[PDB]
């Protein structure tokens, strides 16, 4: 039993207050104001339409919904509609809006929630229960798995650590590239914002293991990828 | 006299290391135990998973928790899985743990940060709808603030984990209650409680 996430938008709550104070006096009998608003508050305080709902939304989804609703609400108030005509249009409208919004939510859940396929993506969500906006950690396997690379001798080796979702992840730091030696030591060979490591004009000495670590504001890494390099003589 | 039998050991449940020892790397919230742990790297990672394979108990049952709250629960797991200082409270049900005294701050903070999150039950140890492989709230169980179902910190500490923990009136650094998390920089404050309790003077 949860609020319609749309009320986490400030313009919506102000539109609704404006409806109460600016629209109701000229358009609905005074004896109905009290109960009308109770009914509207409750329309927004429970969202029954919801793939189990997790109670969260991204800013984009919230905006897509709020913009839809605000537009249609002002369409009602601009029309100057009154009395039972008004009452009926409004609740009718709200119902339809909730449905449309439901759709936007299911879309968000299946398409924009934790879209990473490995590693850990941090993403800001808004919790509908309390309008509180915080960062969620999207955890998929610890790994992102090995790359086989074979490079013709004396061409350039490019190791790409970038995954689709990185540009959208929040709280990321740096791409660390390590070479992994046969005696179980490692050398940090680069550490920076560049998602690829380029090594030009390669020879056999460049064969072996490399590991990429994409760092996070948190303790542990967001993405780990291992590369095994064979140099073709 | 001194219960050394009861010190520096790991319980025999399915995931635990047979004996404690240091780890090169443990994930996030389990880092404080890397000095000497009953959890492997894998275990420490698994603890952070939504519906972690360790228990197949879903925390999302009333919707995703606030991250602050989720953090507390993960720490609870890290502690249970990683602590080498649990001997005095180990008992067989193949072993489990009963009424580990968690310091009041640990239960208070936990409770505080989970107030805004939602659950449907106050005794999580059983009575769930189990059909999907994961628990869902049973027919007609209302999703409401944690502060409704767990009116007190004590309720939360104790009942979520089937009385694995006891909310202690003792506070932190009394020498007589354990912390479910501690800053790794500052060194493990639970070692000496174990010792006290092994002897249990
Ligand atoms: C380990 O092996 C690498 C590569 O063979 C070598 O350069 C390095 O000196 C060795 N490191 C140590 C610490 O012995
Ligand atoms: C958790 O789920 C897995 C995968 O479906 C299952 O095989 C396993 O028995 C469950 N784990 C525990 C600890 O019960
Ligand atoms: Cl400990």
């Amino acid at each position: 039993r949860s609020p319609w996430c749309v009320i986490c938008d400030p313009s919506v709550v102000l539109a609704l207050k404006s409806l109460e104070k600016d629209y109701l006096p000229g358009h609905l009998d005074a004896k109905h104001h009290k109960a009308m608003m109770e009914r509207v508050e409750n329309a927004v305080k429970d969202f029954q339409e919801l793939d189990a709902y997790m109670g969260v939304v991204d800013e984009a989804t919230l905006q897509k919904g709020s913009w839809s609703l605000l537009k249609d609400l002002k369409r009602i108030t601009d029309s100057d509609v009154k009395g039972d005509l008004f009452v009926k249009e409004l609740f009718w409208m709200l119902h339809l809006q909730k449905e449309t919004f439901a759709t936007y939510v299911a879309r968000f859940q299946k398409e924009a929630y934790c879209p990473n396929k490995c590693g850990v993506m941090l993403q800001t969500l808004i919790w509908c229960k309390n309008c509180k906006k915080e960062v969620h950690a999207c955890r998929k396997s610890y790994d992102c798995g090995e790359r086989n690379v074979e490079v013709p001798q004396m061409e350039d080796m490019i190791l790409d650590c970038e995954l689709n979702w990185h540009q959208a992840s929040e709280g990321l730091t740096d791409y660390s590239f390590y070479r992994v030696w046969g005696n179980n030591t490692e050398t940090l060979v680069s550490k920076g914002k560049e998602a690829t490591l380029t090594k030009p004009m390669v020879g056999p000495e460049d064969a072996g293991s490399y590991r990429c670590e994409l760092g996070s504001v948190n303790s542990s890494p967001a993405t780990i990828i291992n590369f095994h390099v064979t140099v073709l003589p | 006299p001194w219960g050394d039998e009861l010190l520096n050991i790991c319980m025999n449940a399915k995931h635990h290391k047979r004996v404690p020892s240091p780890e090169d790397k443990l994930y996030e919230e389990c880092i404080p135990w890397k000095d000497n742990a009953c959890c492997t790297l894998t275990t420490s990672w698994e603890a952070h998973l939504d519906v972690s394979p360790l228990y197949n108990f879903s925390l999302f049952h009333c919707g995703l928790l606030m991250p602050g709250c989720r953090k507390h629960f993960i720490q609870a797991i890290c502690f249970y899985e990683c602590s080498p200082n649990l001997g005095p409270w180990i008992q067989p049900v193949g072993e489990r743990v009963v009424n580990v005294p968690l310091c009041q701050e640990d239960c208070e903070e936990w409770w505080e940060d989970c107030r805004m999150s939602y659950t449907c039950k106050s005794n999580w140890r059983g009575g769930w709808d189990w059909s999907q492989g994961k628990n869902r709230c049973p027919k007609g169980a209302q999703c409401l603030p944690f502060s409704h179902y767990f009116p007190t910190p004590a309720d939360l500490c104790e009942k979520t984990w089937s009385n694995s923990f006891k909310a202690s009136p003792e506070r932190r650094n009394s020498g007589r209650c354990l912390q479910k998390w501690f800053e790794p920089a500052q060194g493990n404050p639970n070692v000496a409680v174990a010792r006290l309790f092994a002897s249990e003077f």
